[PDB]
């Protein structure tokens, strides 16, 4: 449910899996930056930095 | 009123309306310098403590 | 206990950004004119004194609110609740009445 | 889970950093908090503790930013101090909770890659009276149990968070030479947006090396754009964009019901 | 040697002057203090109260001596408000300070 461009993806599963923060560092920011009011957000924190 | 008990409001725990009158008068910044001045009365709750 | 978040202050550089008033608690808005920050290396913005700085601060509910709180409450006329304890030849018995 | 790759130290004006001169400083401490009615202050310093510049998780390094690269130092040159030697116990991010005899002030200092010591001064006067009647300076062999509050070690669990956002600028004038009537920006690896008045010059960003011809370092102006880390909200390093673009990040050490003795 | 140079503080032991390294200089009152100007004689230092004030310097055997004097030292700070740090927003008033100036 948090709302990337117009992705409308669900913050569980991010469109960059695997490794968000290491595909494109600024784009990450804003990608979490957009979504900072949905009751979600935590699932996307969750999701995007921490990767293998 | 402000610095008395009752500077901050709220009618329930989780509740998201808030009253506060914690007379924020922010003031002009010094000369070459970033920052925010404000002069606010310190929380009342700490005087009624 | 309240606490007074204050963001960054936007330093608006060689223009003017008037303050739009989102309405939260106790918020204070005020746009500046003639200011000159200073970073670390040096002056943050060229233009001499056409500078502005819009400075907001508002104020919200502690962290620890849901635990060191104060309620305030109203009593009307109260129910006694009472512990007897009775006793009559062999029985010994205590009740909540 | 290092959500702390993102995060970023920062420097920050710090009015008393030691001998009563004003400057910017690694360490400026922005917040106090005091909730803890055991006597723990939260202490928020500008320079994350056990996150490595190379963002591994080890423990031994405290994090600090100079210039505009990130350097490290060794964690137990910490020190913080009210009146006296005060002590450590929690150290993650921005976050250092101590327990401090009674005092006015209240100081915090690492040393710098180079062995120089580092600080910044705040006022907080910190008279902590420990929970139940009586006054005492420490727990008894004997005694009651009473429900103190207290920051525990547990690094995460929701509710309490700040707000961080992109790094506004980073005006430096290390990037500008004068190579003979040229302006000369060297980048170093980051990049840098300039606004030469020289005319033709314009106003411009790269990621490499260049220079603008037939000009004058004292008529152009040059300032780094970071946008890669995230750094806190912090009312001493100003904003970058308009209607507040905030990302959030959880803190660590909430508090919780512990008995004190 | 007489020469000039900030590293080394020069003292007296039997008839002979020795030295040390100047970073042993330690002034306290209460707590450790803050010195500003080392020159000659005279050290400059911004300390907190106290009622006694002891400076310490190692020898060349690296031993501590130092000695004590009674000195009362409560600083009341300019103006109207007694503060402890100076604070990152006020006013600018005229104090008077020492200032590094060999000259003149
Ligand atoms: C300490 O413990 C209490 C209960 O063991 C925690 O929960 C609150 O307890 C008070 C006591 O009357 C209740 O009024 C609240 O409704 C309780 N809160 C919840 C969410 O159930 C409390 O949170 C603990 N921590 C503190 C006080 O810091
Ligand atoms: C009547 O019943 C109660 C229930 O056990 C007996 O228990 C007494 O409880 C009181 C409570 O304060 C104690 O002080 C007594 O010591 C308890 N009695 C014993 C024997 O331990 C109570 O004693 C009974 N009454 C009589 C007269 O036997
Ligand atoms: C680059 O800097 C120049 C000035 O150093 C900015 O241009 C103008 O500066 C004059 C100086 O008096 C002001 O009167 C103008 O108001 C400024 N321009 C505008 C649009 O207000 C220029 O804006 C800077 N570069 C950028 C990209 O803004
Ligand atoms: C979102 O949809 C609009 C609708 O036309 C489109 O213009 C826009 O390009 C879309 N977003 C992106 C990132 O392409």
């Amino acid at each position: 449910m948090c709302v990337l461009a117009n992705a409308t993806f669900p913050c569980f599963q991010p469109p960059c899996v695997p490794c968000c923060y290491e595909n494109n560092a600024e784009a990450t920011l804003r990608m979490l930056e957009d979504n900072v009011d949905r009751p979600g957000y935590y699932d996307l924190l969750q999701a995007a930095l921490t990767c293998r | 009123q402000p610095g008395r008990f009752g500077d901050i409001q709220s009618r329930t725990v989780e509740s998201n309306d808030l009253y506060a009158n914690t007379a924020l008068k922010l003031a002009r910044p010094s000369p070459g310098m970033v920052h925010v001045p404000y002069t606010q009365t310190p929380s009342g709750f700490k005087y009624w403590l | 206990e309240y606490k007074t978040v204050v963001p960054s202050p936007y330093v608006k550089c060689c223009g003017a950004s008037e303050c739009s008033t989102k309405e939260k608690p106790d918020y204070q808005c005020k746009v500046y004119t003639g200011v000159y920050p200073f970073m670390w290396g040096g002056a943050y913005c060229f233009c001499d004194s056409e500078n502005t700085q819009l400075s907001e601060a508002y104020v919200d509910r502690s962290d620890v609110c849901r635990h060191d709180h104060a309620s305030a409450y109203k009593a009307h006329t109260a129910s006694l609740k009472a512990k007897v304890r009775v006793m009559y030849g062999n029985v010994n018995q205590t009740v909540d009445v | 889970f290092n959500v702390y790759k993102a995060t970023r130290p920062y420097i920050a004006y710090c009015a008393d950093c030691g001998a009563g001169h004003s400057c910017h400083s690694p360490v400026a401490i922005e917040a106090v908090r005091s909730e803890a009615t055991d006597g723990m202050l939260k202490i928020q310093f500008s320079a994350q503790i056990g996150i490595d510049k190379s963002d591994n998780h080890d423990y031994t390094k405290i994090r600090y930013a100079d210039g505009h690269a990130i350097e490290n130092a060794v964690r137990s040159s910490l020190k913080v101090a009210t009146s006296g030697d005060c002590f450590v116990h929690g150290t993650m991010g921005h976050f250092i909770l101590a327990k401090c005899p009674p005092g006015e002030f209240l100081q915090v200092s690492i040393q710098d890659t180079r062995n120089a010591v580092r600080a910044c001064r705040i006022q907080y006067h910190h008279d902590p009276q420990p929970v139940g009647r009586e006054k005492f300076t420490i727990r008894p062999h004997y005694g009651k149990e009473i429900p103190c509050t207290t920051y525990q070690q547990t690094t995460a669990k929701t509710v309490e968070e700040i707000d961080m956002h992109m790094p506004p600028d980073t005006p430096d004038r290390t990037l500008l030479s004068q190579q003979s009537g040229n302006v000369k920006i060297t980048v170093g690896g980051k990049k840098v947006k300039y606004n030469c008045t020289c005319g033709t010059g314009n106003v411009g960003t790269t990621n490499s090396d260049m220079t603008i011809n037939t000009c004058l370092i004292e008529q152009c102006h040059v300032s780094v754009t970071d946008h890669k880390k995230w750094q806190f909200n912090s009312p001493f390093v100003p904003r970058a964009d308009e209607p507040a673009r905030k990302g959030k990040v959880h803190i660590p050490f909430p508090l919780d019901n512990i008995t004190c003795r």
